């Protein structure tokens, strides 16, 4: 359990940074390329920030 | 007059009386019982301001079922094995398809 | 409005509206998207409205 | 009503409920 | 009339009065509302006037 | 008289002058 738990603690923090790219924080999708081609530059600027 | 604010995206057809006092209206105008519709008033010779604006609002959604309506993009053929710019009902994006 | 082709570029260039503004898309950039559904609501609002 | 963003990709989360 | 508690909600119901009409503010809807002054000027009027 | 928007914000612009 000492050699798994490390490797089963690495997987969830790879796992987790994999589930952070699909979270709008705030802006009108998770997708940058759904941004990139509805919005112009002008407003696409604020969702990419 | 109404009770309270639309929830977005809301109609509302009921014609019953507000009663804004105390007073019960019992289903009949009066004293604090007023009707909830109100009568536009339009002229020829009416103010800018007053001119009756024929207005139209579109809406789109996507959910995740065929793209029933689309654009009139011309589609070409297809290419595997070879990375490429992909979009398929507007699911844009870059890979190799195969 | 549901399996059709649709062509809002016309829509734009006609130049017989007096305000045409969108949110969340852009005029010149939602020609070549596709949706599921459009919705069309229509009515009659005073001028200052 | 509010409508889940699984359920909606692109539209917005309201739908008409009138 | 300042510095003091007003009660408007009496004098909409009373239902004595032949006229009320309120411009710029609600008539049930300034009870949870404050003003700095008050003013209120008296006189009798024709009943045509 | 009249007042200025920036002192009066709810109250009509003109005041008591008699
Ligand atoms: C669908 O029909 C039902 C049945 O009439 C409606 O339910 C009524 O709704 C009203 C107001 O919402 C209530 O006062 C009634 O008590 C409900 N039941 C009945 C039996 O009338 C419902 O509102 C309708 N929905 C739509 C969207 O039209």
């Amino acid at each position: 359990g000492k050699l798994q738990d490390v490797v089963n603690q690495n997987a969830q923090a790879l796992n987790t940074l994999v589930k952070q790219l699909s979270s709008n924080f705030g802006a009108i999708s998770s997708v940058l390329n759904d941004i990139l081609s509805r919005l112009d530059p002008p407003e696409a600027e604020v969702q990419i920030d | 007059f109404r009770k309270s604010n639309l929830k977005p995206f809301e109609r509302d057809i009921s014609t019953e009386i507000y009663q804004a006092g105390s007073t019960p209206c019992n289903g009949v105008e009066g004293f604090n019982c007023y009707f909830p519709l109100q009568s536009y008033g339009f002229q020829p010779t009416n103010g800018v301001g007053y001119q009756p604006y024929r207005v139209v609002v579109l809406s789109f959604e996507l959910l995740h079922a065929p793209a029933t309506v689309c654009g009139p993009k011309k589609s070409t053929n297809l290419v595997k094995n070879k990375c490429v710019n992909f979009n398929f009902n507007g699911l844009t994006g870059t890979g190799v398809l195969t | 409005i549901s399996n059709c082709v649709a062509d809002y570029s016309v829509l734009y260039n006609s130049a017989s509206f007096s305000t045409f503004k969108c949110y969340g898309v852009s005029p010149t950039k939602l020609n070549d998207l596709c949706f599921t559904n459009v919705y069309a609501d229509s009515f009659v609002i005073r001028g200052d409205e | 009503y509010r409508r889940p963003r699984e359920q909606i990709i692109i539209g917005s989360l309201w739908v008409f409920c009138g």
